[PDB]
C-alpha cells in the first residue's frame, strides 16, 4: 500500500494530516 | 464445537503454501506442494503466519 | 561479471531453555518493589519420658522464616542510520534487490531477533546460576549490585575431596549407584530426574557396574542408550535408571566473543521434575509504557527517531526478569571431579 | 548475553553483524566420437553370423 | 545421522571388542547392525543403524587413464547430515547451435552434426558446466583413521 | 497550529521527551491580560 | 515470462515489491 508512504516520487512526503475527532476537528474553527 | 454441523472451511493464501525451510525445488516437491509418480499432488506444505517479522 | 545468490546460510550455536522449562513453571508477574519466600521449620521434638507428679516444660510453638528481593533490570538496545541501508546487504541477490527503505525493515528485523535471543540467554543463565548453587549475583558496569540467597543448607552443594574420587578410583569393580544414594539422601523429597553434563556423564558410563546394571536378566528394569545418540542438540533425554530419569545438558550462551557452557565442566544435579519454581517478573520503568498503561510485563518493545543530523531510529527491549526457587532444597549438586 | 543495565542508565548502542560474501565460476567438458562408413561395412563383435 | 567408509576402515572401525558388546545388551543401547556379509559385489551396501546414525560403506570406481581408481582413500571416515544442504549448479552452454534451437544454461545438452565435404564424417558431442557446491562448508568431519 | 489553537483560553498539551530515560511533563499556558474599559466608575478609599 | 523478469529494456530493474502478506503492508501505515 503506497497510500500511507512518501508517494510516487516523494510528492506526499508532507502530506500529514492529523487524525484527531470530528469534535477537534470542528470546534475550534466553528465561528 | 456443539453446533449441527461441525465442518468448517478456511481460506489460504497463495503466499503461505511453499517449500519447508525455504529450500529448492526437489523432485518430489515443487513449490511447496507434493507431487507423486504422476503428476498429480499428495499434499501440501503450508508455512505459518507471521505478522511480525521475527 | 554479473551475479547470482544461490544461497545464503545463517550459522547459530546450541541454545535451549531446558532448565527453565523443566524446573520453573508457572509465572507470576508482579508489582511491587520487593517479594516474599517463607519457609517454616517443621522440626517435632520427641516427646521426652515424664514422671505423672511434675508435669512441666511447656514446648515453643513453631515460626518460620521470610526474605525479600529486588528483581534486576536488563534493557538491550541497537540502531539504524541512514549510512548503512545504501551499500547491500549480504542476503540479497546482486539481481533482484531492493529500494533502500526495505533493507531497513530487514535490519529492524533481524535487530529484533538479537534482542530477543540475548534476554532468552540471560533468563537461562539466571535460572541455571540458581539451579546449580545456592545464590547468584546480578552485577553490571551502571548496575548497582544485588544479589539473591535463597536459604539452601550448606551441607547440600556436595563436592568430592581428596577421598572418594571417581575419577582416581578404579573403573572395574566399583559402584557408583551406592554413591548417589548416600549424595540424594540429603534432598528433601523423592527425585525424579538427573542433568548430567557431557564429561559428567562420559565418566559415569564407563563403569564396569553400570553396564552390569543395563544387561542383566533379571536384576533390573533400566534401560539406557551407551552408544552415540545425539550429537547436534543440546538436550539428550536418554533412558531411565532404575526409577530416574537421565537427562545430559550441553546448552552454550556467549560473553563477550567466546562460546562458554552453562552446566560447568561435568557436574551432576540431582532433581525434581515437578520441583516447584517461581518465574517472577518485575515492572517495566519506563514512562511510555506507563503511559500505555502495561506494567508487570515482560519484553516490552519500542523505537523513535533521535531527529538528530545523520537521524537513527533505536530498538530497544526491556525485561526486569527475577527467578526464583521455592524450596532450595529440592535439589542436590554434585562436582564429581 | 545481555548484561544488566541500571533503569536510569542508558544502554550501550549494540553493534549489528554483517556477514561475508564468496564467488565462484564454472568450467566445461565435453567429449566427441566419430564414426565413418568403413566401421559400418564390416560385421559386429555381437551380430549372429 | 550418516557416517561413510570404506571397508577398510568400517573393517578397523568394527574390530573392536566394545562395539560387539554394544550388540549384546539386551537393554544397554538400540542399535541393530549387519557386521557379518551384508553385499559383495554391489558398490553401495548400508548396514543398519548405531544409536541414531546409519553406517554406509562405500566403494565405488572412477578411471581418470586406465586402470580402476576407487573414490574414496584408503582409510576414511566422515560424520555428515543426511539432509545437508548441497546444491548442483550448471552453468550456460557457450554453443552457437545452442541459442538457435532455444537451449542455454543446462546440463547435457547433445549435438550431432555432419561436415560438409567431399569426405564427409559424422560426429557426437556432449557437454556442460558441472559445478558442485555445499552451503555449509563445516557439517562433515573427514579424518583419516590410521 | 498543529491541532488549530490561535489565541483561545488556557492550552494545555501533555508531551514525552524521546529518550533512554524518558520523562512526561505536562504543562497548561495562557496569555491573560484583563480591563476595566471605564477606568472611573471606582473610588478605593485607604479609611484610616 | 517477462513479467517476473528484469524487464523489457532493464525499465523494471528497480520495481521489486516486497512479497509479504496483507497485515504486514496494512498495519504499520493504518493510522
Amino acid at each position: 500500500y503506497h497510500g500511507g508512504g512518501s508517494g510516487f516520487g516523494g510528492q506526499l512526503r508532507s502530506w500529514n494530516p492529523p487524525s484527531e475527532s470530528v469534535d477537534a476537528a470542528l470546534l475550534p474553527n466553528f465561528t | 464445537s456443539s453446533r449441527l454441523f461441525r465442518t468448517q472451511f478456511r481460506m489460504v493464501s497463495p503466499k503461505r503454501i511453499s517449500n519447508p525451510n525455504n529450500t529448492g525445488d526437489s523432485r518430489n516437491c515443487r513449490a511447496g506442494v507434493q507431487i507423486n509418480d504422476s503428476g498429480a499432488a499428495l499434499g501440501y506444505y503450508v508455512s505459518e503466519d507471521g505478522y511480525p517479522g521475527w | 561479471t554479473t551475479a547470482q545468490l544461490l544461497a545464503a546460510n545463517e550459522q547459530k550455536f546450541k541454545f535451549d531453555p531446558l532448565f527453565l522449562r523443566l524446573f520453573f513453571r508457572e509465572s507470576y508477574p508482579f508489582t511491587t518493589e520487593k517479594v516474599y519466600l517463607s519457609q517454616i521449620p517443621g522440626l517435632v521434638n520427641m516427646a521426652l519420658y515424664v514422671s505423672p507428679i511434675v508435669s512441666g516444660e511447656v514446648i515453643r510453638s513453631r515460626g518460620g522464616s521470610t526474605s525479600e528481593f529486588t528483581p534486576g533490570y536488563v534493557k538491550p538496545k541497537h540502531e539504524v542510520n541512514p549510512q548503512m541501508t545504501l551499500r547491500r546487504l549480504p542476503d540479497e541477490d546482486p539481481q533482484n534487490l531492493a529500494d533502500p527503505a526495505y533493507r531497513r525493515r530487514r535490519i529492524i528485523m533481524q535487530n529484533m531477533r538479537d534482542e530477543e535471543l540475548a534476554i532468552a540467554q540471560v533468563e537461562e543463565m539466571q535460572a541455571v546460576s540458581a539451579v546449580l548453587k545456592g545464590k547468584y549475583t546480578m552485577t553490571g558496569e551502571a548496575f548497582d549490585p544485588v544479589e539473591v540467597d535463597m536459604g539452601r543448607s550448606e551441607e547440600n552443594n556436595i563436592t568430592q575431596s581428596g577421598g572418594t574420587e571417581w575419577s582416581k578410583r578404579d573403573k572395574s569393580t566399583y559402584d557408583p549407584t551406592d554413591d548417589i544414594e548416600a549424595y540424594a539422601l540429603n534432598a528433601s523429597g523423592v527425585v525424579n530426574i538427573i542433568v548430567f553434563d557431557p564429561k559428567g556423564w562420559a565418566l559415569f558410563r564407563s563403569f564396569k557396574a553400570v553396564k552390569e546394571k543395563l544387561d542383566t536378566r533379571r536384576g533390573s528394569n533400566s534401560e539406557l542408550e551407551t552408544a552415540v545418540k545425539d550429537l547436534g542438540k543440546a538436550v539428550s533425554y536418554k533412558g531411565m535408571y532404575g526409577d530416574v530419569a537421565i537427562v545430559v545438558y550441553s546448552g552454550q550462551y556467549v560473553e563477550n566473543g567466546v562460546k562458554k557452557n552453562f552446566l560447568p565442566d561435568n557436574t551432576m544435579v540431582l532433581g525434581n521434575t515437578q520441583a516447584r519454581g517461581l518465574r517472577t517478573y518485575g515492572c517495566i520503568q519506563d514512562a511510555d509504557a506507563q503511559r500505555e498503561g502495561i506494567n508487570a510485563s515482560a519484553r516490552y518493545p519500542k523505537n523513535w527517531v533521535t531527529t538528530g543530523d545523520p537521524a537513527r531510529e533505536f530498538t530497544m527491549i526491556q525485561s526486569a526478569p527475577l527467578m526464583l526457587l521455592a524450596d532450595p532444597d529440592e535439589f542436590v549438586s554434585v562436582q564429581l571431579a
